[PDB]
């Protein structure tokens, strides 16, 4: 009678001065 | 004083200052970490990206139900899965 689930799942890592 | 930059916002952040980025119709949870390389770490893995909003853990929202018959009530939980669960109103 309900519902469940997972939204998209994402990590960034970004070096602004490499 | 280490900073991070972010050409999106295009604001300065200080070393573990938290921030919104929208980008990819999204919107991604930063953090300045710095490391001497003005890393930024982004994540969407505490928000729920349902219905094309973008909510926050205990953010509720509405769908109907697979039946039709009546009303979900949904809630992001987050849990680093972008998790959300819903119950019939």
């Amino acid at each position: 009678t309900g519902m469940s689930g997972f939204s998209e799942t994402v990590t960034i890592v970004e070096d602004t001065r490499p | 004083e280490e900073t991070c930059f972010d050409k999106y916002t295009g604001n300065t952040y200080r070393v573990g200052d938290t921030y919104e980025r929208p980008k990819d119709s999204m919107i991604w949870d930063c953090t300045c970490i710095g490391a001497g390389r003005g890393r930024i770490s982004c994540t969407i893995a505490n928000r729920c990206h349902e219905g094309g909003q973008s909510y926050k853990i205990g953010d509720t929202w509405r769908r109907p139900h697979e039946t039709g018959g009546y009303m979900l009530e949904c809630v992001c939980l987050g849990n680093g899965k972008g998790e959300w669960t819903c119950k019939p109103i």
